[PDB]
């Protein structure tokens, strides 16, 4: 019996590790499919129904149908992920961690600090019973204590490691074996190291990718709620292509230049604001009809807005949206401010961010 | 130009000694050449580190080296400073 | 410093070996305190010279105000700078530097809450996981498969991943809910 | 067949006049810097249509009111009523502005939404006429160079 | 000399492989130490 459930279970997870990739991409077809379909939607006349419009008529069970394989699909994705993937991950972080361990004791004499949030979880594994897994040397623990004993304590870098004293001399002597047998479920209950699965699923959740696939699993699980979120699916393409991920890293890239540059603009804005309300009042109405002004400037966060949207993306500065200031004895002085401010807003900052993304494209 | 000149004083000091001037990868054949010929070789605090020691310690107590380097300095000769050289290439036959 | 400088001068007889892996200690002990240049000798080759360089005036470097000075020289010397005048800014820029050690031992006269709640979260949630997980209805599930099914078989693991990608919604929500009390 | 086709309609002969464009070297480079970077242009547009599009949705879900294009009130014109013409006027119009789709738009003073349309139009010039726009023509600019 | 076996070359040769062999060829070049190529190197080889 058990024989059977733990083959059958183990041919079905290799069926989805083997078939990631195709799901992967049939996923982004089936995505597709949904917004070439919502593309056709209509509001329905307070009744206001989204309705979807057909001049064939079964577009709508297809529709349902492509959600739900999409999710499916999805679903199975993420299994063929977590049975593909993510043991070479828990290979390579139990590799660095068990290294860290032996040739510089990362967790026996100098202990991590405390701001590596990897160094601190794995704190949990480095006492886990069943330790290199993944790994190849399952003597790591053997001889981090025979490395390390006699200086930092046997006992107390044995019970670090959380491993038994009894087992070290007939280890390499003669002594009693357990076999095992399939059937019996204590045993396999007790062998299911809590603290390591603990470890792992840390581990994976940390795992960016995983993180992503999560994220897809939950877009689908909304679109069936909301059909409209199947349309973040659409930016998986932007993804998958590589000069697609070139266009969306090249923002992050510069990101601190790019916040930094941002943050100025918003200061000399800011500036031209205290200004305006300082002085430049009587120019912001913004009523085509005089009987009611509209007044914009009255207030600095309201000024600010206006000077922050409408005012920055304007192509000719503010002076475009203020009214005409000729006739007045401030015109000099007003010539002066929206100048510069084409200058220094439109002209620089402006271009100058432009330049900084499309320059770490480059 | 501003940026890019900022980026090449960078380059130029992760390339080049500040000292003798020689390339990194000279040095680098080694394994961690540059950083040892930068650090203890030719390390930039180190000199004024010596120059503070010359100016503390009397004049009666200098050694020869350090008289010379004194005498040098007062004279305003700046020749005592290695210039495209280092001990290794000094003496890299005898030394390997 | 003698040992140091028979050990470079001389970097292969094995016989001093002996005395230097038996004196790491002093070595060790002293290495900060070593300074170690080189210098066009009047015999005209490169000489190493060392001498004591003192801790006090090692942290009157590492001051803050000495960096900024270091690193604005720095850039202007590399930015501007002819081979001949090179040598004469960088002699300047030590006596300025001395001068500014000098003045400041005399003025100077004798995150975490982020990843805590990530951890937190990471903890009693995946310990969650394992707190529905420890029903042990496995017997159970076999007593309903008593000879084999397929959908039912299959139905399982699929429950327990689809609740792994629930626990993981529930990390993010709680590390979501985490950030905005440490914002707020 | 341009000629020919130029005897039935004497207007067919303005095609001939491309001829000039393959006859000399500076104008092929200037025609074939197009086709240069051919994938990397097919894509970036496909993702200004992709961007644009994710704006229509947005749109189309919440900001509708402030769609109304008619000078006279007694008809609107309220053309982001269906997405093809919402998503048509954001391609058409809302990409050729200059200043993004909230020139067109009209102003959302006085509204509850008056800070997320500041957002969503803000956004849009940044991303959609900043970015990806100057890039189609530093692709096309630098190819030929 | 030495050999290799035919159903390790299929190993190699298989897709994720290659994209871990891709992804590793791009990292170290882009970024890499003289020291720390051969280690990085020996590091994917392990994983690989
Ligand atoms: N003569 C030199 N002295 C010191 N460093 C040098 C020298 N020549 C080149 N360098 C290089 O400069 C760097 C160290 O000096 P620098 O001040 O430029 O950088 P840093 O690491 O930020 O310094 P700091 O110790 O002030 O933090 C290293 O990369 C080193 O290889
Ligand atoms: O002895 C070993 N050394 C290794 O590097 C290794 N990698 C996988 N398996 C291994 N065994
Ligand atoms: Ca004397
Ligand atoms: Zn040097």
């Amino acid at each position: 019996f058990w024989k059977k459930i733990i083959a059958y279970q183990q041919k079905l997870l290799n069926y989805f590790a083997r078939n990631f990739y195709n799901m992967r991409m049939l996923a982004l077809f089936v995505a597709f499919a949904i917004n070439f379909i919502l593309l056709f939607y209509k509001v329905s006349t307070i009744a206001v129904h989204y309705v979807l419009e057909e001049s064939s008529g079964y577009m709508e069970p297809t529709l349902r149908i492509l959600a739900i394989l999409h999710t499916v699909i999805s679903f199975f994705c993420i299994i063929g992920y977590y049975c593909l993937k993510v043991p070479l991950v828990i290979f390579k972080r139990e590799k660095e961690v068990a290294r860290k361990l032996e040739f510089d004791g990362l967790y026996i004499t100098e202990q991590p600090s405390e701001d590596d949030i990897k160094g601190q979880w794995d704190r949990l594994v480095i006492n886990t019973q069943s330790f290199p897994n993944n790994y190849w040397d399952k003597f790591v623990k053997r001889k981090v204590m025979d490395k390390y004993g006699e200086f930092y304590g046997r006992d107390r870098i044995s019970e670090l490691l959380g491993m038994d004293k009894a087992a070290l001399d007939f280890s390499d002597a003669r002594e009693k074996k357990k076999p095992k047998k399939d059937s019996s479920l204590s045993a396999v209950l007790n062998s299911i190291d809590v603290k390591y699965q603990m470890w792992k699923l840390g581990v994976v959740f940390t795992d960016n990718s995983f993180l992503y696939l999560a994220w897809y699993m939950t877009m689908s699980v909304l679109g069936h709620y909301n059909n409209f979120f199947f349309a973040a699916h659409l930016l998986d393409i932007a993804m998958g292509f590589k000069t697609l991920r070139t266009i969306l890293s090249s923002v992050t890239h510069n990101g601190k230049q790019l916040v930094l540059t941002v943050g100025l603009l918003a200061v000399v804005v800011y500036l031209y604001t205290v200004v305006a309300f300082n002085f430049f009042r009587k120019f912001y109405n913004k009523s085509e009809d005089g009987d009611t002004p509209d007044m914009k400037c009255d207030d600095m966060l309201t000024c600010y807005m206006f000077h922050m949207y409408v005012g920055v993306r304007a192509g000719g500065g503010i002076g475009d949206e203020i009214e005409d200031p000729a006739g007045d004895e401030y015109e000099i002085y007003r010539i002066i401010f929206d100048i510069t401010f084409f200058f220094f807003v439109i002209v620089i900052l402006l271009a100058i961010i432009q330049g900084l993304i499309i320059d770490a494209f480059g | 130009e501003l940026r890019d000149q900022q980026e090449q004083v960078k380059e130029d000091m992760e390339t080049k000694c500040f000292i003798c001037g020689i390339g990194n990868d000279y040095f680098d054949t080694v394994p961690h050449g540059f950083e040892t010929h930068t650090l203890q070789e030719h390390n930039l605090a180190n000199y004024l580190f010596f120059l503070m020691y010359l100016i503390n310690k009397d004049e009666t107590e200098h050694t020869g080296q350090e008289s010379y380097v004194w005498k040098m300095y007062q004279e305003r000769c700046w020749e005592f400073f290695p210039a495209g050289d280092c001990f290794r290439k000094q003496y890299e036959d005898q030394l390997n | 410093v003698l040992l140091t400088n028979l050990s470079e001068h001389m970097p292969n007889d094995t016989r001093l070996q002996t005395f230097l892996e038996l004196a790491e200690s002093v070595l060790n002990y002293f290495q900060p305190f070593l300074g170690r240049i080189e210098i066009m000798g009047s015999a005209k080759r490169i000489e190493r010279v060392y001498f004591e360089i003192s801790e006090s005036s090692r942290t009157q470097w590492e001051k803050p105000q000495v960096k900024e000075s270091k690193r604005q020289f720095i850039f202007d010397v590399v930015n501007e700078g002819g081979e001949k005048e090179k040598m004469e800014l960088f002699v300047n820029f030590c006596e300025d530097t001395i001068f500014e050690m000098q003045l400041a031992a005399q003025i100077s006269e004798s995150s975490i809450l982020t990843v805590r709640s990530a951890l937190f979260a990471l903890r009693y949630n995946i310990l969650t996981l394992m707190r529905m997980l420890s029903l042990k209805s496995l017997k159970k599930q076999m007593k309903k498969v008593k000879k084999m099914t397929v959908k039912d078989m299959v139905t399982a693991f699929f429950s327990s991943y689809w609740s792994i990608f629930m626990t993981l919604l529930h990390f993010v929500a709680s590390v979501f809910r985490g950030f905005f009390r440490i914002i707020c």
